[PDB]
């Protein structure tokens, strides 16, 4: 997974 | 003096949902609060008005702020492309917390997220800079249009936004 990134979504 | 208050009028496929107002913690994170404030009034010629919440995960958060590409890969700050993580004084203690989305250390732009739950695993990685002051019921209604992977079932947009105080 529960992340809040900008571009490459992870686990 | 007093901390700035900003508002977003949320819409679902154009139909008005309601107003969410946020208090920005300018006293602890001045540069981060100012970025969000200026993007809300649109005073630099670009901003949040008309953009969408592209990623909503029920029980976690509502993410938005990509006004350039509208998909999570864009947006920018009022200081240029990106800026450093100001400080990690505040934590993601519960629902209503306003925090900065990023792509790793010191890469803040315009994307942010509103927590619908305590998300302590994000402490020390994402800069918390505000909180919902009024309209938490609106954020909860927004959450109903999200999904497990973030894709929204309907278009949730910031129909209007600005500064109240």
């Amino acid at each position: 997974v529960l992340l809040v990134t900008t571009g490459l979504l992870l686990a | 003096m007093v901390n700035p208050t900003v508002f977003f009028d949320i819409a679902v496929d154009g139909e008005p949902l309601g107003r969410v107002s946020f208090e920005l913690f300018a006293d602890k994170v001045p540069k981060t609060a100012e970025n969000f404030r200026a993007l809300s009034t649109g005073e630099k010629g670009f901003g949040y008005k008309g953009s969408c919440f592209h990623r909503i995960i029920p029980g976690f958060m509502c993410q938005g702020g990509d006004f350039t590409r509208h998909n999570g890969t864009g947006g920018k700050s009022i200081y240029g492309e990106k800026f450093e993580d100001e400080n990690f004084i505040l934590k993601h203690t519960g629902p209503g917390i306003l925090s900065m989305a990023n792509a790793g250390p010191n890469t803040n732009g315009s994307q942010f997220f509103i927590c619908t739950a305590k998300t302590e695993w994000l402490d020390g990685k994402h800069v918390v800079f505000g909180k919902v002051k009024e309209g938490m019921n609106i954020v909860e209604a927004m959450e109903r249009f999200g999904s497990r992977n973030g894709k929204t079932s309907k278009k949730i947009t910031i129909a209007d936004c600005g500064q109240l105080e």
